[PDB]
């Protein structure tokens, strides 16, 4: 939340659910990275 | 360097050659004499012109009236038979039956969609609508993105069939009527009579968006006037797609806009500011709608939020009166996304009493609190809508109209006036046209005090187009001269009618698009726009104009002489002419028609052949075979009978014109004899002189063609070899050399062009020609034109015989006013004959400009087309040079120092034409030089409208404001 959230004002209209805009939301993405699964485009995004 | 008695003699030689030349190998005097020699095949009349302005108001209020007649009919039975819809939900089984435009008709389909049937026309062609038509039933359009099929659309499509009775009716007592259409507030669009889209969205490749409710005149008698102030969040929180999706739906927000509502865009995030370099509310004309929607493109997202600065800046925009406005509906429209502030404060001390109606917009998708601004919309007397994406953002911002229209409805018959829009050009491809419009009322359980629920929004909006080739066909103008003309005027300006007005889009700026950035099939937009060009725009402006414009924007008539500065038909030079004004109102509209005389022609000529001898043989005159008699003629493509139409290959007009003169007889049915029988006069007139004059030499000197252009519409070019080096309009009045002979007392010199693909420099020769003017009782009339071409070598070397051929110690060039090169000494110059001088020697020029032996004003063409820079062809804004001779001397005597150098320099004007003898030190000597002085269209940009905005052009607005009605309801929000 503090590294992310609020930043993935991304200007497409591209749907990006596992962000970390609050705090259920940060901890469904934590969880997500944590199976493992799709936690490469989490990264992208938070690089990008 | 030669005395100045020397040159006096050299100039005074050329000009007695050149005039005595063109006088007694033209035959002005010879053709004056036939015309007053006659003085009984024609009387001279009169040219009232208080008289004819007053006819054609007439005749122009006659049309819109008849027109305003098929309106009322059209509403009253919409009203009537909405009244009466049952609002069924099963259409399965009883079919509705309608012809959907844009469907395609190759019987091999036979879609018929659920719950309806189709139709499939017989489409014959027809003239007044130049595509396939059908007067059997009405078309529907119904927009891409609306299925048909809904409940709402069939239940529309079930009563909106008795409309056709009255389409066809409206039609049957007026056969001279265009589109009747029916709009929608479901986004239907009914119209008579029946003819396939121009666009199908699945048949090509190009997908229409076309949707009534954005239509000018739907919006126009939908509501009233708006006052509209734009308050745009640009707080850190709507970062992202948000923001995006805030500046498109601005975008589509300020193109529902007309020039009757004033608007403005603020901004705020814990400050609020102009989004602009505006300051106020502004008119909402093409340019500043252009300045504002580039200055929302230029947002960004930063900061905190404050609804409370925002909302106090926007009410305090909304209470100047002190800058032109509206005064109608003062609204503000919130764009923003959520917040947790509602600002009770600001609106109990602002709009404590509820004049300011608040449409709030929430945009994107987000996680913020929405309850605040649905407050805020539900309290200030307005609404509420979501825009969660791009394909929301049409809709959305298209339906405000609704909640503007209920005082208009609650008022009754006080709200059915009809209105006119601006010029636009037609969706169905039929030019320039105004629509006349008309509110239609929902008026169920209105005998019993029922409903008023549903009641409080209109069902659409009726139209009736009008062609402004119907209304130049009650300004006829085939008794002024060529310099005459009708022009018509809003209230606002702008133009309905002028010779200057044409079928394009009006310009804005400069046009850059980007190349790399396009896929190949998407669909691009076209436009929406009408072509309002103000009056002070489509001609040159003085000091005088502008209070004529304004004394006949207040329905004032009235009468006016004066002398002004008159461009030229291709815009290259400048005349000075006396003009007469003849303005009054069009007693049922707004409008102003105005009568532009230039003294010279009051009176004209109408002929009096009235025996079949003369006639008949005149008749003669004009027949291919003996044009090696007569010299290759070319005739006027008017309409002189209503069956021959102008064809455009002129020796086709001119067959069809003479199978017709002879297959029905001179009595004319049902022609136009007036114009017939002047033709038929002037070719006469013509083929003597050409006979007993141009004949007795058949080849002089230099001459190299001949030519007689005369009103009638006679075109006589002598040497039949020279009648295909003929480029000229063959209507007499639209060729520019006419309308400038007629204009100066003097023979005119026409530059050829420069650089012209096709014969131009010494295959054609230099044009000169002379108005005919004769008295016949002691009146002026000038109803022709003679001239010639003289050849550019036999000048030459009339020319040389202290410069000679590729001297390079001094130049002498020959320009006419406009600086145009036409003699000159150097063989390098002679290349470029009719290049703008300052192009070929800019030095000489800019001084030329400097000492003020040429003068020149400039201007803005404001439907110009452009290649588009970086950053087909658009249209742009091109300004416009034009040079001529201000000073009256004669001789100009002088030295110009580039500093190092100094070339002297002597430059006389030739007595009695249009010409200048320059003779200057060479240019080879000292390399000076700055830049080239161009005269040519350039696309520009500018007037700068953050200055037209301080000092704007004066107006009148409508009286009549439909808001605030107290029975109004707003528990819809």
């Amino acid at each position: 939340m503090q590294l992310f959230g609020g930043r993935y004002d991304f200007e497409d209209t591209e749907v990006r659910r596992s962000n970390f805009d609050n705090f259920p939301q940060a901890l469904i993405s934590v969880f997500q990275v944590l199976t493992g699964e799709d936690w490469n485009s989490v990264m992208y995004n938070g690089i990008m | 360097f030669p005395s100045a008695v020397t040159i006096k003699s050299w100039v005074d030689k050329m000009q007695e050659d050149l005039v005595t030349l063109a006088k007694t190998a033209s035959g002005v005097h010879q053709l004056v004499d036939i015309y007053e020699k006659y003085q009984d095949l024609y009387t001279v009349e009169p040219n009232n012109a208080r008289q004819l302005v007053e006819i054609a108001a007439r005749d122009i209020e006659k049309l819109l009236s008849n027109r305003s007649k098929a309106l009322v009919r059209l509403a009253l039975e919409a009203e009537k038979v909405q009244a009466a819809h049952q609002w069924r939900e099963d259409f399965a089984s009883n079919e509705v039956v309608y012809y959907n435009a844009k469907d395609d008709l190759d019987p091999e389909k036979n879609d018929s969609e659920p719950g309806s049937q189709r139709i499939k026309p017989v489409f014959i062609d027809d003239a007044n609508f130049r595509r396939q038509v059908s007067y059997q039933h009405a078309a529907v359009h119904i927009p891409t993105d609306i299925y048909e099929g809904s409940t709402i659309v069939l239940n529309e499509l079930n009563w909106t069939s008795a409309l056709d009775d009255v389409f066809k009716k409206n039609r049957e007592e007026d056969p001279s009527l265009l589109w009747q259409v029916f709009g929608s507030a479901t986004g239907l669009a009914r119209y008579y009579p029946a003819s396939p889209w121009v666009d199908n969205s699945r048949t090509p490749n190009k997908i229409d968006l076309y949707d009534v409710r954005r239509r000018p005149w739907y919006i126009q008698g939908a509501a009233s006037p708006k006052d509209m102030l734009i308050l745009v969040d640009v707080s850190g929180s709507v970062s992202g797609l948000t923001l995006k999706l805030i500046r498109t739906s601005v975008s589509e927000m300020l193109e529902t806009l007309s020039d009757d509502d004033f608007v403005n865009v603020a901004s705020f995030n814990s400050n609020a500011q102009d989004v602009s370099c505006f300051q106020h509310l502004v008119q909402a004309n093409v340019r500043n709608k252009k300045v504002l929607k580039d200055a929302v493109n230029n947002i960004t997202a930063k900061g905190i939020t404050d609804y409370k600065k925002g909302f106090s800046f926007a009410f305090e925009q909304l209470l100047n009166y002190n800058v032109s406005r509206a005064n109608c509906n003062k609204i503000i429209m919130l764009f923003t996304d959520g917040g947790e502030e509602r600002a009770q404060e600001i609106f109990a001390k602002y709009n404590k009493d509820k004049k300011v109606r608040v449409f709030t917009f929430s945009v994107g998708q987000h996680n913020y609190d929405r309850g605040p601004i649905q407050w805020m919309a539900c309290e200030n007397k307005g609404y509420y809508y979501e825009i969660p994406s791009i394909g929301a953002i049409r809709i959305n911002t298209q339906e405000y109209l609704d909640v503007l229209g209920r005082p208009m409805v609650l008022a009754g018959d006080k709200a059915k006036q009809v209105q006119w829009t601006n010029v636009y050009l037609d969706a169905l491809e039929l030019g320039l046209v105004i629509t006349g419009t008309l509110p239609v009322f929902n008026i169920t359980g209105q005998f019993e005090n029922k409903t008023n629920l549903k009641n409080q929004l209109i069902l659409g909006v009726m139209g009736v187009d009008v062609s402004l080739e119907d209304i130049k066909r009650l300004t006829p103008r085939f008794t002024l001269c060529p310099n005459g003309y009708y022009f018509a005027i809003d209230p606002n300006g702008y133009v309905l009618l002028h010779p200057n007005l044409q079928p394009k889009p009006i310009g804005v700026g400069i046009p850059t698009i980007n190349l790399r950035k396009r896929r190949p099939n998407v669909q691009n937009p076209k436009s929406q726009e009408p072509v309002t060009l103000d009056f002070l725009d489509a001609e040159l402006e003085n000091d005088i104009k502008v209070e004529i414009r304004n004394k006949m924007i207040d329905g004032e008539s009235g009468e006016k002489t004066f002398r002004t500065l008159v461009k030229s038909q291709d815009e290259r030079y400048i005349d000075k002419g006396n003009r007469t004004y003849t303005w009054t109102p069009v007693n049922g509209t707004d409008y102003s028609l105005a009568l532009v005389l230039p003294t010279y022609s009051f009176y004209y000529i109408k002929a009096k052949i009235e025996e079949t001898i003369t006639q008949a043989r005149y008749s003669e005159t004009l027949k291919p075979d003996n044009f090696e008699e007569s010299g290759y003629t070319f005739l006027a493509p008017r309409d002189y009978c209503s069956d021959l139409k102008p064809s455009d290959n002129n020796t086709e007009f001119l067959l069809n014109f003479n199978e017709f003169i002879d297959r029905k007889t001179p009595n004319n049915p049902s022609c136009n004899t007036d114009l017939i029988n002047r033709v038929l006069l002037d070719a006469g007139f013509t083929n003597e002189l050409v006979q007993n004059y141009w004949s007795k030499q058949k080849n002089i000197k230099g001459v190299k063609a001949r030519f007689v252009v005369t009103d009638g519409g006679i075109t006589r070019v002598y040497p039949k070899e020279a009648g295909e080096n003929w480029q000229e309009n063959p209507e007499t009045y639209e060729d520019s050399f006419y309308k400038r002979s007629l204009d100066n007392d003097n023979y005119v010199f026409t530059a050829p062009y420069f650089n012209k693909s096709g014969p131009g420099a010494y295959e054609s020769g230099i044009m000169v020609s002379k108005a005919v003017e004769i008295y016949i009782q002691g009146k002026l009339l000038k109803p022709a034109v003679v001239g010639i071409k003289i050849d550019v070598n036999s000048w030459i070397e009339n020319f040389t015989k202290d410069c000679k051929r590729n001297s390079d110690v001094m130049d002498c060039v020959i320009l006419d006013d406009g600086g145009f090169l036409l003699m000159a000494n150097h063989d390098d110059y002679t290349n470029q004959i009719g290049r703008f001088f300052g192009e070929i020697d800019p030095s000489l020029m800019r001084h030329l400009v400097n000492i003020s032996v040429y003068a020149f004003n400039k201007s803005y063409d404001y439907q110009s087309v452009c290649e588009p820079g970086a950053a087909s062809k658009q249209s742009c804004i091109t300004e416009q040079t034009q040079y001529f001779f201000d000073n009256d001397s004669k001789s100009f005597s002088g030295v110009l120092d580039c500093g190092n150098c100094s070339r002297i320099f002597h430059v006389e004007k030739l007595m009695n034409t249009n010409l200048i003898f320059i003779m200057v030190e060479s240019k080879g000597t000292c390399p000076c030089d700055t830049r080239l002085l161009i005269q040519a269209e350039q696309t520009s940009d500018g007037p700068d409208p953050c200055d037209m905005v301080k000092q704007p052009r004066y107006r009148k607005g409508p009286d009549v404001c439909f808001d605030n009605n107290v029975l109004e309801d707003y528990t819809d929000c």
